[PDB]
């Protein structure tokens, strides 16, 4: 799960991490009041959407007086913000962050993230703040420090000195940044994060370091023990159908294609999408449903799959191991009751009582249910119906 | 066979839970030597005719088991792996899905230091055909034969096993290595075991998108494994940057993609299968009719 810039920064403040003063605004009047309350003579007015690239998209404007705050907030709040990261449809802006303007002299890249191959944490830093870190790594590797942090020891001064070298920081500047990085590492660990990205991290003319932006991603498996992170969720930023499926115990991902699939187990579900492609059609979705799911759950899975009116065939591919295929077949028949659908359903059930299951489906005399037992035959039947 | 057999003594962590009870009973009926289990505050009881203990340490002292089968909920997995390692368990098979990655990261470092190997988490376990099973796999699919199986998935493993049995062969041992970003034993360690196992003549490896274990395995196979290897890598059609059910099944960069893995395996001489329907057929090509 991802959170907004303003939410990351409130976490930072709650953990003693230096941050520019700022506050979220849900209306134009709230934006103006926030600027008044913050003081100074410069305020950034920022669209709050999860997607990056808000500046180029026109979602960040720097106001020099309270009329500009009012004007900018009116233009940004309610806009459809298009960035490179939103894609062309853009995203409706429903909240602003109002932040005091800093006197920026340097911008850096800083991220903390999981290194899967080494089973440890990486701290990535670059002198090239604001830029695309993948392009900087490819083109100019000497402007990047990639520092491997063994979690047994955690982040140490010696790791920091490597970051400070690549950022060209002097002794005292280095010490101040390294102190901030130690707090960010501790937060990353404490909140079960899997990505903390600050692009850019600014150094002010007064010698302070702040995150000008912040993108935090949290391990979905650990949200149960961080209720203060879970409550930050913004469902307008998440896919409604994926979320709805997950409420019913289903994992669903929408693709563009003509053959829907319903499968038990993520590996077999991916393999099912793969065989549809190999057969010369296109998978319309990933869906993992338990073979033991209730007919109610199966009925919800049918509902979700059939929303896509480009689908020409449903391929049910279920391996009943511990769960008997004959009971899966009965549940599919129950789940199709009172449904009005003109597309064929290929049902490949294999494993325990596979033969009985096929007998049950054949005996229903519902001729647009087409039972198969072997995977190869299943996929060939799907292909003939497309 | 590798790692486990009909004599291996096994304790169950989370023994009295409902699911664990169901599977433990099926494992015992299949031939697994389950000698006991753990549930805090139920020490001294009896369950499925075996002793219950409060702690792994009490169970290991009474039974001398050095293999554990772990069914505890996701919030308990890390601490249960650490407990097993602390007590002298040598192999922990961890079924449960949705373990926080960080918990697994720390638990594995401790297991490594104590010399405990892990299978899983987020896996169906390990089975030695017609001898023993530790986990949730359907025993009867696994008919004894000369084909080893290593898989990051559950049901797709059964599909592969079934194709091999239908194609006139069978399985020596099948290991589900897990669908999480951090797992225990994987392709290199298990391929080495299978290479030393005289009953195994060929190995099927089943992978998926995410990380690069299957790329690294390719060179390793060329250099160390002379038994034939068949590979199927799920997720050729997966979109980039999207989790496909399993926490580990996400393409973050090009070398984590199914195409990158298949291409590496192919170039090092592995028998790579494009269609998941044709794994059994590949084994028939290799071994004969
Ligand atoms: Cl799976």
């Amino acid at each position: 799960m991802n959170i907004h810039e303003y939410q990351a920064k409130a976490i930072f403040v709650d953990n003693g991490i230096p941050t520019l003063k700022g506050k979220v605004a849900f209306s134009v009047d709230e934006a103006v009041a926030n600027a008044k309350e913050l003081g100074g003579s410069v305020w950034a007015v920022k669209a709050q959407i999860h997607a990056g690239g808000r500046g180029l998209g026109g979602g960040v404007k720097i106001a020099k007086n309270l009329d500009e705050v009012k004007d900018y907030a009116s233009k940004i709040l309610g806009m459809n913000l298009v960035t490179h990261q939103t894609g062309p449809e853009g995203k409706l802006v429903q909240k602003l962050y109002i932040e005091s303007g800093a006197n920026i002299v340097k911008e850096y890249y800083l991220a903390i993230l999981f290194n899967r191959m080494a089973e440890q944490i990486t701290i990535i830093a670059s002198s090239e703040g604001g830029m695309d870190i993948e392009k900087v790594a490819k083109e100019s590797p000497e402007k990047i420090a990639k520092v491997g942090i063994d979690p047994q020891i955690g982040f140490k001064m010696f790791h920091g000195l490597e970051v400070a070298r690549v950022l060209g920081l002097d002794k005292d500047e280095g010490k101040k940044l390294i102190s901030m990085i130690a707090k960010l590492y501790k937060l990353y660990m404490d909140k079960d994060m899997n990505m903390l990205e600050i692009n850019p991290l600014i150094k002010t003319a007064e010698g302070d370091f702040y995150a000008l932006d912040a993108k935090c991603s949290f391990d979905d498996s650990a949200l149960y023990r961080h209720p203060e992170i879970a409550e930050l969720r913004d469902t307008t930023e998440e896919n409604p159908a994926e979320r709805e499926a997950a409420e019913f115990g289903l994992s669903y991902v929408k693709l563009d294609g003509d053959v829907a699939c319903m499968v038990n187990g993520a590996g077999l579900a991916m393999a099912t999408m793969d065989i549809i492609n190999y057969s010369g059609a296109k998978p319309a979705n990933f869906l993992d449903v338990g073979g033991g799911a209730s007919p109610e759950t199966v009925a919800k899975a049918f509902e979700i799959i059939l929303r896509d009116k480009n689908v020409k065939v449903i391929f049910i591919n279920i391996f009943g191991g511990i769960v008997r295929c004959d009971r899966i077949a009965n549940g599919i028949l129950e789940a199709t009751k009172n449904v009005e659908v003109n597309i064929p359903i290929v049902v490949r059930l294999d494993g325990t009582n596979a033969a009985e299951a096929k007998t049950i489906l054949d005996n229903s005399n519902l001729k647009n249910i087409k039972a198969a037992t072997n995977l190869k035959n299943g996929a060939e039947l799907v292909k003939s119906l497309v | 066979s590798i790692l486990v057999n009909k004599n291996t003594k096994v304790i169950v962590q989370g023994f009295t839970g409902k699911e664990a009870t169901f599977h433990a009973e099926q494992c015992m009926a299949y031939g697994t030597n389950i000698v006991g289990g753990i549930t805090p505050h139920k020490g001294g009881q009896t369950h499925l005719g075996k002793p219950v203990f409060d702690t792994v340490a009490d169970a290991v002292k009474a039974t001398k088991a050095d293999v554990s089968l772990i069914f505890v909920p996701a919030f308990a997995v890390g601490d249960s792996v650490i407990e097993a390692a602390d007590a002298g368990i040598k192999l922990a098979v961890v079924i449960t899905e949705h373990t926080p990655v960080k918990d697994m990261m720390f638990a594995k470092q401790y297991a490594n230091k104590k010399g405990m190997k892990i299978i899983g988490p987020n896996c169906p376990g390990i089975i030695t055909s017609e001898e023993c099973k530790l986990g949730i796999m359907p025993g009867f699919i696994f008919k004894k034969g000369c084909v080893g199986l290593i898989s990051k998935s559950g049901t797709l493993t059964y599909e592969a096993a079934n194709q091999v049995v239908q194609g006139g062969y069978g399985i020596s041992t099948a290991v589900g290595i897990g669908g999480d970003p951090i797992i225990g034993l994987a392709y290199k360690e298990l391929l080495s075991e299978f290479q030393k196992d005289d009953e195994t003549k060929a190995i099927v490896m089943i992978g998926e998108i995410g990380g690069s274990l299957e790329v690294e395995a390719a060179k390793f196979i060329k250099e160390n494994i002379s038994k034939p290897v068949v590979a199927f890598i799920a997720g050729a059609t997966a979109p980039k940057g999207k989790r496909m059910g399993h926490a580990g099944a996400i393409v973050g960069s090009a070398d984590e993609s199914a195409a990158a893995k298949k291409e590496a395996l192919k170039s090092y001489g592995i028998h790579v299968v494009d269609s998941p329907a044709l794994i059994g057929e590949e084994i028939q090509k290799i071994l004969g009719e």
